[PDB]
Formats: C-alpha cells, structure tokens, sequence
C-alpha cells in the first residue's frame, strides 16, 4: 500500500565531447561551436564598399599609371590588391613604399585637386614609351615631368601655400638617369637636386646616374617621395634638375578605410567580416579562418574548434 | 558533478524524457508515469542562455591595422610586427580555450546543481510520508493514486492528509 | 542561487534584519523575536573581503613608454605603435570584464552556500525534536522558551532534554 | 504546545545590479566600483619630480632655445610638454625628432658639462638675429656656430675621449644656407660636410643649398644630430664647412624619468598615478581615464564601470 | 569549503589515515576501527590529475623572436620592442596567477566536495537506522558487528535485516 | 545496544601554503610548483643544432674575419654569440647591423657560392694589415676590394642573373678612405659612388673622405649592405669607385633557426628549452629564469613561485 516516485533527467541517445577544467572529454547532451571555420569564398558587397583594384595596386592607381586611370578620384572603406595587378608605366621605387600605402589605404580616397604650379623656364609634361597611353607616350596622370626648355634648367623655386582648413598630400618623384648624356640633355647640369619643404620639415634628394636592369624599356628609373601640408602652412620645391613634380594635391581624411590583399571574387550579399579568404559570419566568438581581417570579426585563434556546452551530462543507459 | 545527483546517486539519464530535462517518474496503485517539471529545466536554460548570450556579447570592430604578411625579408621591423601579432593570437587562442573548459565545468555543475534542488524540494514536501530510498527515488508509505501524485508535482500536496496513514506503515 | 537557499527555497530577505546577514527568526510561548548569527555573518564578509584585497592587490608601476596619440602622419612604424597599444588594452579589457563576472558568480555562490551551511548546522542540532517545514523554517515539536532558543542560536542545545516530549507531539 | 524557528538573510531596499558569468543584470546587497573614471584635474607634484616646460619643448630646453635659459641642468621624474610651447630661435630640424625626445626624456637630465673644442682657425660663436638673447643677435646656448677666420675654413678634425666611466650624449648640427653667397660668405668652400665618427659608429651628413619657407626671419635652417660616446671610445669631428658644434655633453643616466604631453595644472598634493588630465588615485584595479599613464596606475580599459559584488542577492518583500 | 564537510562539520582531518583521502572510522562492539573509502578518494583523485595535465597540456614552441636586451640607446624603435615584451609579460603573469587562484579555489570546493558525498550516501544507506549527530559521525542505534559495518562500506548493507531493532531503539 | 560510525578525511603534519580566490595562504596537504625558477647553467647539445660562435659574431664570420675563416658554409638551429668575440679585420659599420644579424641568424646558414663577376679593368683582391691572414696582408673572405690597374678606374657596371629557384643573399661594401691620397691613389676620381640594383630595388651610397678614431690601425672604415636577389630578378652593380665587392652569395633559408647572446657552456645533454642562463626542462607550464628562451619552453612570468594544490584543505589536529 504505497507508491515510488523517482527524479531524474533526460538523456540523448547522440551526446557531445567538450573539454573542462578537469576533463578532457566528457560528454554533455549538447554543444555549440565557437570557432567559425569556413568561408563563403566570397567578399560580399555590403555593407562597407568595397574597391575591386583588378589590374592595379594602390600606388599605381595613386600615381595614375595609365591602365589605372579609371581610379582616379576613387573611395574605398576596403581596398582589394589582386595577385595579378602590374605596373605598366615608368620603372619606380618608393623608399617606404609599405608607408605611403598605410597612409593612403587608411586615408580612403584617391580624390586629387589640381594646382596650378609656376614652371615658367622649363619644360612640362615629360613622356616615355614605356608609359603609353593609347597612341601616344605619356606619364603618370599625377606627376609632371620637367626639363629644359630652350636648353637650359633654372633654379626652380616655387611655393603653394595650404589656405583651406585641410591636409593636403603631395606625391612628388625624382628621376633618375641611366647615362651622363640623359642628364645634361634633360637637365643641362651635371647632376641635380630636388628638395621639398614646409615650415617645419624638409627633403633632400640627389639622383643617381647609372644603369638599372631593362624594365619595360629602360634602364633609368624615377623614385618616389611624399610630403603632408597641413593649414597654414606652406610647400616650397625648389630644384636645380631631375625633378618630378606633383601636379596638385590629394585630399587626406581620416576614417575607417582600409586595404587587403586576396584573389576572392566579390558577391552581392552583406557581412559585417571580410577576410582574404572572403567575407565569414561573426555569430561566434572566434574563428580560425585568416589573421587578417577588416570589419566587425571573431577574433583569431589557433584552435580549429571550441566546443561550449549548453546541456548537461549525458547519461545514458 | 560537485552535487553528486547527475552521474551519481541519480544512476542515468531519461532518453525517453524529450518534453523536459528534469522530471518525476512514478509507480502507483494505477500504472506507472513519467512528467517533465518545467520550472527545473526552464532555470537551467535560462542560465545556460545567459552565458550564451554574454559569450556572444559584442563583436569587436577593427579596421585598418598592421600588415601580417610579408614578401620580402626586412629584419627588425618586420620581426616585430611578426612577433606582436603571434603574442596576441596566443592570448587570445589562451582566452578562448580557459573561457570554454571554466563555463563547461560550470554548465555541467549548475545542471547537477538544478536536479539536486528538484530532489531537495521533493523531499521537503514529503515531510514525514516518505523515505529516500539512496537513488533518486522516494518510497511513499501511503496510497498516492495519479491525482496525488498530480499534487507533489505542482506543489500542492498536503502531507498533513496523509501523515496518520504514513506513520503507521513507517514504523512497523 | 547554486545551492538554492537565498532566492530559492528561502523566499526572501529580511530588510528589518540590520546587524548582520544571516540569522534566526522565532515564535515560541514568550513571542517572537529575531537574532543574527555573527559567526556565518563573519564567513561571508571574511571571503569577501578577501577577495577584494586580492582584486587591488598590487598596482603595476610603469614610467616611460611608448608615445600613444600622434600629431603627423607617418606610416608604418606609428600603425605598429598603435596596434600594439589597441591590442593590450582589449586584452586587459578582457581581463577586467571576466574577472568581475567569474567573481560576482561565485560571491553569490559562496553567500547562498553560508546560509545553507546555517540552516544544515540547526537542522543537525535539532535531531528527531523538529521538522524542515520546506520555507527555511523548523517546526519545533516541544515547548521552546526564549533561553531554549538562545541555546539553538549559541550551539548549546541539548536535544535529548526534549527528545520524549518532542517524539510523542511529532508521532500522533 | 511547540516553536517554529526560521533560517534567514538580509535584505537592503536600496539593491545594485551586477553582471555574472549568467546573468548580465542581478541585484547584489552592495558592490563596489572598480574602474577610476574621474580625475581632479590637477597633477599632484608629490611624490615624482614635475618639472613644468611652460613655454618649452623639451628639446629646445636641451639646445638652449633663449627663452628656455631657465631649464640648464634641470632634472625631472615627469618633464610636463604644454601645448603653447614655442620654437623662438633658429628654425630648425631634428631627423628622428621623437627618438631623441625620447632618449633625453627617460635619462631625466639636461645636465651639461663644457668641454674644450679646439676651434682653432674658424671664428665661434656665430649668432642670428632670429635667435635673440636680450639685446644681442645669440643662438642656441649649447651649439657652436662655426665659421670662417679671415677668409678662410680649414678641414676641421678634433677630438674628445671619453677618459671618465659614465655615457656622454652630444648633440651638434648642420647649417643649410638658403643661397650660394652665405655658403661661400661663411664657409668658402661651395659645399661642407660634417662627419661625427666613434670607433664603431659614424655619421656623415651633406647640408643643402636653397630657400626653405621663411620662419622668424630666415629661409635657411639648421639639422640636428646626436651621437652618445661610451667610456674608451673617442668622439671624432671632422668637417669642411656648415658644422654646428657641440660646446660639451649631457650626462646619461638611466632611471624612471619620462615627458608627457599635456595642459593641466600643477598643484601641491600627492598622488602616484599620472595622466595627462591630472592625477587619479590608485585604489582601483582599473580606470578609463587615459591610456597614457606614468607611475603606479591602474590598468586602463574600455570599460567605463565595473561593479564588483561586495554581497548577497538582493531579495526584497 | 563551500559545502561545509572538510573544515566545517568534520572538526579535522586524521593523519593516521595513510591509505586514503576519505574513509571511515567506527566503534561497535568489537572495537574500534579505520578504513579508507577507495572510490572517493580516487575520485578527487582522478579531477585533480586530470586539471593538472590541463595545465601541462602543450608548451608553445617559438623560435626566432625579437630582441629583448640592448647595449645601445637608440629611442623609439627600441622603445617599441620593449614595450612590446613587457605587455606581453604582465598579462602572461595575470594568466598565471588568476589561473592558480581559480584552480585551487575549485580544488579545495571540489575535496569538500567528494566529502560530502561520501557522507552522504551513508545516510542515504543507513535509512531510518541511524541519526546524524552533527560532526560527521552517525550513530547506529542496533548491534552492528565488524561485518556489519563492512556491509556499510562496501555498499551492500541491508538496512531491513536491522529496522525494527533499530526503530525500537531510536524512539524509547 | 549500538555502533557509531564516523566519515572523514586525511591530514599531514607538512601542510602547504597555496593562494586561491579568497585567500591569499591557505594550507592543503600537497601542491606542485608551476614556475621553472632553476636551471643547470649549461646549454644542452641536443635536439637542436648549437653552434658555438667563440671569438666570433655572426657578422664576423659572415664577411670572413680571417679567425673566423672555421665557420665557412656553417649551419645551425642555435648560434650562441659570445661576450668574449672581436673583430680583427678591416674596422667596418653596417647600417641597420640588427637587421641583418636577424635575417642570417633566422636563415640559419652561412652556405657560400662564388660567382665569376666580369670585374675587367681593376686590380681585385685589396688588402690590409688590419686583417692579417697568416703571413699575409688580407681581407674579409667573402668580399672583393677593388681598385685601380694600371692607374685607372672605368665605370663598373656588371650583372649576375638569377636563373635558379632560390633567393640569393649578396653581401657588399663602400670604402670610406681617410685621405684625399687614398681616394686618388686607389680609384683615380676625387669620389666615388656605388649602386647596387634589381629590377624592382636600388641603392646607392656616396663614400666620405675623413679621418676616424684609429682602430685596428687605421683611421679608414668600410661599410656593409646587403641586397636579395630574388628567382628570375637580377643584380647589377655600378661604381665608379669605392666598390668592396661581393664574391658570390649566401644561400637564404627559412625555417627555424635563431641566434642568441650567452656565455654559457655548451654539455652532452638534451633539453627542448634554452635560455641565456642554459636550458631549463619544460615540464612546468611557466618559469621566471630568461624572457630570453628558444625551443619549446615555459612562458616566462614575473612571479619566482606560483604553488598549484593537488590535495585537499590540510585541517589537523
Ligand atoms: C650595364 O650592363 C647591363 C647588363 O649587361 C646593360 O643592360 C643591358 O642593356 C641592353 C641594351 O643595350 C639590354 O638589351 C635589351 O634587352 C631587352 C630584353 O630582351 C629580353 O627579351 C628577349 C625576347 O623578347 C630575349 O631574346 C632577350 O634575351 C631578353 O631576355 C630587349 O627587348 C632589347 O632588344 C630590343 O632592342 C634591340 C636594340 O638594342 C634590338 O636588337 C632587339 O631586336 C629588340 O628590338 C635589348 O636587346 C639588356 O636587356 C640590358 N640588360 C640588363 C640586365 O639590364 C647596360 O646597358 C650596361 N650599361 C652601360 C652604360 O653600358
Ligand atoms: C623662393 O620662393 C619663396 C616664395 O616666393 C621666396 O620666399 C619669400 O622670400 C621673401 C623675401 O624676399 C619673404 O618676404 C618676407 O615675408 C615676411 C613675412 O611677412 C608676412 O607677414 C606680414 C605681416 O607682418 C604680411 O603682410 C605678409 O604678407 C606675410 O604674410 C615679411 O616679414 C618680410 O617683410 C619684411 O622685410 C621686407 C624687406 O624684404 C620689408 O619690405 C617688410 O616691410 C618687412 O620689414 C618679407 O617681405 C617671403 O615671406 C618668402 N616666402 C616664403 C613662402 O618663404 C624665396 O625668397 C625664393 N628664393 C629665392 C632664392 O628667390
Ligand atoms: C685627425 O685627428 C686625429 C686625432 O688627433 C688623428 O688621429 C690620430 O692619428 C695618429 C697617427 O698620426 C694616431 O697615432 C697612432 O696611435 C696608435 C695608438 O697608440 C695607442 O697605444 C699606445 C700603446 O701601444 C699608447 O702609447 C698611445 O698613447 C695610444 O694610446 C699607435 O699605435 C701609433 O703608433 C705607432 O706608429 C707610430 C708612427 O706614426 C710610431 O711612432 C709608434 O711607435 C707606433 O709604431 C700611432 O702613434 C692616433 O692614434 C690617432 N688618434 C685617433 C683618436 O684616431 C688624425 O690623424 C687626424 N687626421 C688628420 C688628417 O690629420
Ligand atoms: C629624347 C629622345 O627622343 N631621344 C632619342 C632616343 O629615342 C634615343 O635613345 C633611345 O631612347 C629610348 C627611350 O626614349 C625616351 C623614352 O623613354 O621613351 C624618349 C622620350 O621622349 C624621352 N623623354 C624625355 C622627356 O626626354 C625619354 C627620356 O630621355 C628617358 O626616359 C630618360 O631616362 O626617353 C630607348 O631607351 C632606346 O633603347 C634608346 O635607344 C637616342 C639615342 O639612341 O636618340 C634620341 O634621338
Ligand atoms: C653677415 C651679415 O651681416 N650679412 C648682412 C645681412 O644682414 C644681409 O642679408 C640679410 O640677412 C638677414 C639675416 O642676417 C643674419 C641673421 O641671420 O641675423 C646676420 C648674422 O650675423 C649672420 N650670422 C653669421 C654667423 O654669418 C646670419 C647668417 O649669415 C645666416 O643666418 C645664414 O643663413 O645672417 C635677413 O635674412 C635679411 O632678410 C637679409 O637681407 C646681407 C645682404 O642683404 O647684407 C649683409 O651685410
Ligand atoms: C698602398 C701602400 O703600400 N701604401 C704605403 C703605405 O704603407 C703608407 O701609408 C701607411 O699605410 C698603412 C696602411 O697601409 C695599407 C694597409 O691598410 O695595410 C697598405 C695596403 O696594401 C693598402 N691596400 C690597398 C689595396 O691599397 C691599404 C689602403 O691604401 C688603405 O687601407 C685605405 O684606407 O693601406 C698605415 O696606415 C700607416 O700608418 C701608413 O703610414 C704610405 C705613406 O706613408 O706609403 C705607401 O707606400
Ligand atoms: C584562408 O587562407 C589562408 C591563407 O591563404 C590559408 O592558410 C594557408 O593554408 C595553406 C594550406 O594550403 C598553407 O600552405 C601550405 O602549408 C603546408 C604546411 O603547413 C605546405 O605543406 C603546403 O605546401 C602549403 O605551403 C599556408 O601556410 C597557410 N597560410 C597562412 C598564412 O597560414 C587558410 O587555409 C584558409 N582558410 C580557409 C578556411 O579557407
Ligand atoms: C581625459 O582626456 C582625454 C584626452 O583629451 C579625453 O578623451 C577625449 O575625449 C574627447 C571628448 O571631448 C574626444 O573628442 C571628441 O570626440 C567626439 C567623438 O567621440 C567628437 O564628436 C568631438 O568633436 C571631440 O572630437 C577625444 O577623442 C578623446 N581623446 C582620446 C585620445 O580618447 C577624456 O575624455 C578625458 N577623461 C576625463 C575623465 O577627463
Ligand atoms: C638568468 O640570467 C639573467 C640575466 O643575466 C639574470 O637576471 C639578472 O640578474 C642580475 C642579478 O645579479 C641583475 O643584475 C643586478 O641587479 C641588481 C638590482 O636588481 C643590482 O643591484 C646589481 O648590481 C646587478 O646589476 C640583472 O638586472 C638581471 N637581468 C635581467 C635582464 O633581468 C637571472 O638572475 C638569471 N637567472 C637564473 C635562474 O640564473
Ligand atoms: C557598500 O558599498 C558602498 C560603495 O561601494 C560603500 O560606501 C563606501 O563606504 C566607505 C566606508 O564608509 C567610504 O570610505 C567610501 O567613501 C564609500 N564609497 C561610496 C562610493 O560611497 C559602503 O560602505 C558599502 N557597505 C555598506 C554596508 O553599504
Ligand atoms: C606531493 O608534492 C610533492 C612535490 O610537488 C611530490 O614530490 C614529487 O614526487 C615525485 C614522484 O615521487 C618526484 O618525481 C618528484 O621529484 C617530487 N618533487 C619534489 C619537489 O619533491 C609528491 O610526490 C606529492 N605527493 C605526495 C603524496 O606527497
Ligand atoms: C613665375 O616665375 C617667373 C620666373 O621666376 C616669374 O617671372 C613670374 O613672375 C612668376 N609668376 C607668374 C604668375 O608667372
Ligand atoms: C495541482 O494538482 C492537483 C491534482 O491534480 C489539482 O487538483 C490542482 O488544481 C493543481 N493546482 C495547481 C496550482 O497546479
Ligand atoms: C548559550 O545560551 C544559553 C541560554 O541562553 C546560556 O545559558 C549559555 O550560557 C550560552 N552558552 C554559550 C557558550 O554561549
Ligand atoms: C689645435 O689645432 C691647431 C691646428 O691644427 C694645432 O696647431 C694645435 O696644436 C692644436 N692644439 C692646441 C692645444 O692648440
Ligand atoms: C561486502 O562486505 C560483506 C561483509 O564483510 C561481505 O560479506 C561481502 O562479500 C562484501 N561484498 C562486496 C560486493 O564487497
Ligand atoms: C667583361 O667586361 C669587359 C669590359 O667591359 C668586356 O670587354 C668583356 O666582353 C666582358 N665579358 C667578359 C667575359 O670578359
């Protein structure tokens, strides 16, 4: 004349190994997973936009290296740098090249405003054949190549003061000849000199004739330097040869923007996460898929998988 | 574990349980039942969602950064740059694997811990009507048809109706 | 909320309740009255207190660092120097945000366990003389004045003073 | 004929939410706060040694800038940078500026000892009317404008061991003339080079000719330089024209000095924690009051509160 | 301490137990005597081994890295790597002092822990044949001879065979 | 008519002290030391590769410091520089010297391939006494001091293709002489000047004529560059003067080899971790021994002691 009534808990017949702090593996009803480890494969499209560079680096389109000119005055908040790009004008360097790119990806816009600069006694607009554009030998679109008119060089010195309310960036170059005879016909003098300064910052760059191996043409070579002017405060390029001078000014801003290199095609779909594998979810805490990332990402970690549990022991019978 | 009722005095797991994680099973005078008790399971879902949900809490938003690959030997810079990004990705890899194994030993502790306050709460409803029997299970010493049992249940069994009845089938 | 005393089979606090954080609440012949226990009261702020001498245990001292905000542009070398100072500070953030929720789990934890280690130490006290009434309370089956109370408060009881008077109340 | 005895807590009407490892808000009995997110605004001068720059860059306290005369052989725990600082002497320029700011902030010292240079055949001591001092044309206090002794510049090699046991740091510079006629009017030679040389170390630098942007009456400039000599080794300058000397060193020391920017005010209390909105105590773990700190400071974070529980679950009826 | 059995209702440890980490002592009518209880202690056992190979688990194997001492004075980039490494340090020292911390708080929880299961399970046995006297101790109110109380350690004990020997003692 | 049976737990007479949550020394019966705060003082031989420099930095034996002449074509996984090593050749500087200890010490070899440079029209194979190799006056092994025949110096201006498929490692120099005399009698020209390019990269250094502080007999230095050739780029080297040229090049690496400052003793043992004090074993997850380490090692910690309880409270009696 009695009952029996027993407590107890539900069990699966398909648990879940997790770790804890005492157990390797021990087995609840069920986990979740909170390393994200795959991708798409794509770099979706919204909501940050999104700069297909396809053919051209930043600095090449920054430069306006002819089969780039279709950047000119671009935005990005994500840069894409395709493995395929090339350089397809006059052979260059930039000492701290890694620089100038940090500086002009995180600035996020290629918009550029022309200045009328005052090279009366010289030549402008320099060309060469290992830059065509189209028919005709040409230049990179925001650099200005002079020399000698009427066979001489004047001391150039010329100023362009910052009157607005923002930054300017100016990209300027020097070249550099492969014999004595291209520079006394360019420049008449025996050596140049290209300096460009502000109130409180100078650059001091002398050329350096001789031979570099043939690139696309030529054994010369241009280098390619950079200097901010910020309100109120005044450029001044003053230079006795082998100067390539800016034809204006780019807008810097401040912001979000940024740059990545990846061959991953872009899709019409929105994420919050892009990494150069593609764009990947950001529901879980972690992920795996690429150290690099832009946007609102899991953090990376090693681990391939972190399982959390959300049920408790299983205990089946 | 560190209550001892799941994987302890409890000997297994209900599979055949699906509308609850915690429950009563019963043998009586009219056969035999199972129920889930809701209030047990919805306490501890609600707390494993609340350490879901603070896990999940904020993605953080980064933008431009360091380069972390690198195609040309450079030496020092590039060696700290390398060296920054490693240190990071190996606190956090640290971060996220003591997060997992402290809230798995929780969960699985706050669970035992749910099914131990079940037991607990059974009991004190008793009173004087019934004995642990050391599995989870309590021998009623009185009759305790379907509606009865309906009561410890919901929380509304009156030990007092069957106290007499208990006491002398208890005690010889 | 671990071992199911405070917020749990305990209703509620006791705002009137100002000289300490657990105690005893009565009704006898004599009335009723109210008493803190200064022993489990002192358990708890003991660990909590200790727990906060260890969250402001030592203060890191730093002198020169590196520069953390910028008036030029520059490149490379300043998007290391801020990554480096953004990755710390999240990873201290991080830190900071665990810390006080593992902390504020357990002092919750460690207060619900003191008064759970109360209501078990009476219950022991008390042996076959009452009943755990399921509320925090005991019915005490036997004539308890107001110095037989104080003896269950200070520890003192002595349970076979009563066990003849207390047996045949609680036995029919 | 029996008692009831009840288990309790307390309770307070006036409860505080926390956040738990399942709970993003519950109500604890109290809690106490453990993130610093006020300051009083003021830097306390005890108990680190403040040494407020006013008008002065710390480096032009260590060129002798003339309104800096006051800071000769200053020390300092915390060299305080005011926003109004000016520049009132030579317009000039420090390639890797912030290194040695930097160097010179954690040594904690301008302390100069004079050495004898043997200048002989070059006039010393060459001033300008953009660097006054009272009522003569100066220049800065610790450099040495050279140049010529009746019309001519000899080749300048002099030397100075470091015979002592203590690191000596010399600052000297470069002088950039703005046109050809002050090059040859101070140097005669068409072009000057300075090389400052240790036994391991050597530095060469070649001034430039041309016009800068006018700053305080000039469009030429000065470059400065450092070179730190260990004990055995040998300061070595050698130079044909445009060398700004060293008049003496600066002790090194190492230690726990530092420089912050900033523009709060000075005021008598003690405090170990600095930042550049005054000081802020050190009870807490944590503060989000500046992640630019100097002392024994609390960790900076994002977060702006964290409320430790200090007791139980708040339980009201 | 948080479930109150190992420094709390248990007065102290024996250091004459030498087999075990939890056991039994008794008095009947043959004497006196110890046991350790195997499967307790090797269950504390087992959790501690098992959060000790955690924290072995791997080493982080790293090969070239930066530099982390100088003989030169050199300003910023210097500055940096320093910078870096000491952050680096402060919070691989936070990691290790918060994780001993946590550990040892679980490991001297979960010991108390395993105590009071044991002690629970022999109430659990002993059913209405013995009453807790409040310090860990039962007293078994009938004649429980050395085999007895071996039934009791090892499980089998048959708490039928001796109720109503038991009953009649406990009440008169 | 009754038996008392009482539950309970061990104890020690030797507690031990332990930190936890809530108290700073709480005793339990046993604890484990989780910080390495010792080591044998001797660098274990194996697993990894030690090569013990002696009198030799690793930038001394790459150029070839005749004592060096032993570690010709070297490998390692470990190079242990001694505090003990000296240079004895030619007194020389290398421009960013971290750096290019850092990428030979992370290639871990010093494998050697001479090339046939066209070097027509220049006497090669210059020597000093400063760099005596046995009997005779010598010079860095590696690198090929160049200068005039027969009282000329053409322009250089030679090539060295990269045809395999591996990255080549070219180490050069420019001599700095310390007189007018030098300069004329070794290169003809007044000043020289050497470039060293690829397609993609170029440098050039001027030398500069001047004394500095005698060292190993002379007041001349030479200075150190390097250039990595990549598979299918090219280097050309162009100088008319001053040009200490390569011989051939280094074989680059990567893996995962490193270099270390220590003067400990290399023994017969095998140990995963080294330190500067000597390997330490890595059962314990941190040590406080050397923020310095290599292999697979604890995570160095500020703390000397961090005790981790493997028992229970310890409660005697
Ligand atoms: C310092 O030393 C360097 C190295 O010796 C010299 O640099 C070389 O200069 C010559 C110019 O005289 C360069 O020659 C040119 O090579 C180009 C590259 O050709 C490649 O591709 C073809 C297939 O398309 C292959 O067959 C070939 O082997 C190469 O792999 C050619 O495109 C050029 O040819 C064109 O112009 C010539 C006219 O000169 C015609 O005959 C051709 O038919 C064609 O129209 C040209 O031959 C050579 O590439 C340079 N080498 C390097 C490494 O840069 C410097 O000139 C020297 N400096 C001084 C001052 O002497
Ligand atoms: C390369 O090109 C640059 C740019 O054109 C030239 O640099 C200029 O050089 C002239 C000197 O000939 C500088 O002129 C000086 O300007 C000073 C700044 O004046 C400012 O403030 C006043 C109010 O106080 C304003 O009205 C004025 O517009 C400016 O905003 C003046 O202080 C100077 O005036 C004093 O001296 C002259 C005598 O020359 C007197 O007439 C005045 O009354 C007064 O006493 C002076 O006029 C000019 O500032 C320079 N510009 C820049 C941008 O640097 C280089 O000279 C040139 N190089 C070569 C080799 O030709
Ligand atoms: C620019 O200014 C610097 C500094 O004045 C000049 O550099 C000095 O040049 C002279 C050469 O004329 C160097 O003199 C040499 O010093 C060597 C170092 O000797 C040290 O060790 C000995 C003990 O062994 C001590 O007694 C001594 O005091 C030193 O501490 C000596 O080894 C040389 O001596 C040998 O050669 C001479 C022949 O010249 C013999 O007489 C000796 O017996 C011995 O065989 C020699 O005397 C001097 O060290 C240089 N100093 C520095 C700091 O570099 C430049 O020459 C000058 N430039 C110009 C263009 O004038
Ligand atoms: C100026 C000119 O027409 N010179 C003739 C050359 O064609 C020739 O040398 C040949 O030069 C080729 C490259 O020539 C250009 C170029 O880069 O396209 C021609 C450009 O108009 C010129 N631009 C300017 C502003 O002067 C440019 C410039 O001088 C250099 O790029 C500077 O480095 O050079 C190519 O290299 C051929 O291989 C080369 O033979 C010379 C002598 O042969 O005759 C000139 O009439
Ligand atoms: C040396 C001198 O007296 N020259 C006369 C100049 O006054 C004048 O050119 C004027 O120069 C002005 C600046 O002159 C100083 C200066 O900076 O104060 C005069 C200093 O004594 C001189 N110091 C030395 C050691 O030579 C200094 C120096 O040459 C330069 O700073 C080097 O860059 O120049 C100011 O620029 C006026 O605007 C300018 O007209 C010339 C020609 O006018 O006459 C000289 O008699
Ligand atoms: C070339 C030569 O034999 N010159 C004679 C010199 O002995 C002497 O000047 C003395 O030079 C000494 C150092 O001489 C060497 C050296 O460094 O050993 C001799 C080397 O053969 C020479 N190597 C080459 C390829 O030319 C080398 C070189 O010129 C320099 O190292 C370049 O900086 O110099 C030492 O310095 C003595 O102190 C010095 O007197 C001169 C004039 O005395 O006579 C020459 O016959
Ligand atoms: C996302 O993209 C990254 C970057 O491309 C991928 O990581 C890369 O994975 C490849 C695997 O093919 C690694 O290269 C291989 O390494 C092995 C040795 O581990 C070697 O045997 C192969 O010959 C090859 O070189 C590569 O190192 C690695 N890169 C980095 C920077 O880690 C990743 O797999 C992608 N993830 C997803 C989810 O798509
Ligand atoms: C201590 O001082 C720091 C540094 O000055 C203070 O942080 C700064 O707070 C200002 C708020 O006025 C931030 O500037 C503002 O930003 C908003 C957008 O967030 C913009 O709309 C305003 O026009 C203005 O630019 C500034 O970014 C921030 N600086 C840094 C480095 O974080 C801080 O508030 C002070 N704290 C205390 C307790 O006094
Ligand atoms: C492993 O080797 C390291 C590096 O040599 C040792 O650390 C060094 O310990 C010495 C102790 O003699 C420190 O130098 C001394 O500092 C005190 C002030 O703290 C000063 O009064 C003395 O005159 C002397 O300068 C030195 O700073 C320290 N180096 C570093 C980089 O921390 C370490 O002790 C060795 N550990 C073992 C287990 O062998
Ligand atoms: C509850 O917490 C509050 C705030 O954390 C405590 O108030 C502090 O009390 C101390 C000691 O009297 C004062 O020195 C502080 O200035 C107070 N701080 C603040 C922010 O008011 C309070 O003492 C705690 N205890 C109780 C029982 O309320
Ligand atoms: C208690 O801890 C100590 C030290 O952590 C242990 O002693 C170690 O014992 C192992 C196995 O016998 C030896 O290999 C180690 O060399 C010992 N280490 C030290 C520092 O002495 C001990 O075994 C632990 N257990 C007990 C029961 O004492
Ligand atoms: C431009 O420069 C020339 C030459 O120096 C000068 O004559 C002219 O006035 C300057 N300005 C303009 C607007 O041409
Ligand atoms: C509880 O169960 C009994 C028996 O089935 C039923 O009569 C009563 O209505 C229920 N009450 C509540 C509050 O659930
Ligand atoms: C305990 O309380 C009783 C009753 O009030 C009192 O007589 C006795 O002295 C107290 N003893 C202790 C140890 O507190
Ligand atoms: C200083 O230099 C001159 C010129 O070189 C020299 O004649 C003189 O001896 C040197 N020493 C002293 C003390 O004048
Ligand atoms: C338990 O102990 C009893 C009494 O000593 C013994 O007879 C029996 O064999 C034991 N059984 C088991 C399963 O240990
Ligand atoms: C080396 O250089 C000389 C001079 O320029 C040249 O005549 C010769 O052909 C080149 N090649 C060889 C293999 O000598």
């Amino acid at each position: 004349p009695g009952a029996t009534l027993c407590l107890g808990h539900h069990a699966v017949p398909n648990g879940t190994l997790v770790k804890t702090i005492t157990n390797d593996q021990i087995e609840v009803t069920n986990a979740t997973e909170l390393v994200q480890s795959s991708s798409t494969g794509r770099i979706c499209d919204s909501p940050h936009r999104i700069l297909d560079g396809k053919n051209c680096t930043l600095i090449d389109a920054l430069l306006g290296d002819p089969h780039c000119d279709g950047f000119q005055n671009e935005k990005w908040d994500l840069f894409v740098e395709r493995s395929k790009a090339f350089s397809n004008c006059y052979p260059y360097d930039v000492p701290d090249y890694a620089s100038l790119r940090s500086l002009v990806a995180s600035s996020g816009t290629l918009e550029f405003i022309n200045e009328g600069f005052n090279w009366t006694g010289v030549t402008q607009s320099g060309g060469s054949y290992a830059c065509k554009r189209g028919s005709d030998n040409s230049f990179f679109s925001r650099l200005n190549w002079l020399y000698e008119s009427e066979s001489k060089y004047p001391v150039l010195n010329v100023t362009m003061p910052n009157n607005g309310n923002f930054d300017k960036l100016y990209i300027w170059g020097v070249h550099h000849p492969s014999t004595d005879k291209e520079q006394t016909n360019l420049y008449v003098r025996a050596s140049g000199r290209v300096t460009v300064s502000t109130k409180r910052s100078q650059q001091t760059i002398i050329p350096n004739i001789g031979s570099r191996p043939w690139v696309r043409g030529l054994s010369s070579r241009i280098s390619i330097y950079w200097t901010i002017v910020k309100p109120g405060d005044i450029l001044l390029i003053n230079s006795n040869g082998n100067l390539i001078a800016p034809r204006g000014y780019f807008k810097i801003r401040t912001g979000k923007s940024s740059i990545m290199r990846s061959d991953a095609p872009i899709g019409t779909c929105s994420s919050e996460c892009i990494t150069p594998n593609g764009s990947i979810p950001n529901d879980k805490p972690f992920q795996n898929v690429n150290k690099i990332t832009y946007g609102a990402c899991p953090k990376y970690v090693k681990q391939n998988t972190l399982k959390l549990a959300t049920g408790m022991r299983n205990v089946p019978e | 574990g560190i209550f001892g009722a799941i994987a302890g005095f409890i000997e297994n797991g209900w599979e055949g349980m699906v509308d609850g994680w915690y429950g009563f099973r019963h043998q009586n005078s009219e056969g035999t039942g199972q129920a889930a008790d809701l209030k047990s399971t919805q306490a501890a879902i609600d707390q494993i969602n609340g350490k879901l949900n603070r896990v999940i809490e904020k993605t953080n938003e980064k933008f431009h950064q360091i380069e972390k690959e690198f195609s040309e030997v450079e030496g020092r810079i590039q060696d700290l740059e390398k060296y920054v990004e490693d240190t990071k990705i190996d606190l956090w890899s640290y971060n996220a694997e003591l997060l997992v194994a402290l809230e798995n030993q929780h969960t699985i502790d706050l669970t035992d811990s749910e099914m131990n306050k079940l037991f607990e709460k059974t009991r004190r409803q008793l009173r004087e009507n019934a004995e642990d029997m050391g599995n989870g299970c309590f021998k009623i010493y009185h009759k305790c048809d379907n509606a009865c049992i309906g009561s410890i249940r919901n929380g509304t069994y009156d030990h007092d109706v069957y106290r007499d009845e208990a006491l002398n089938n208890r005690f010889q």
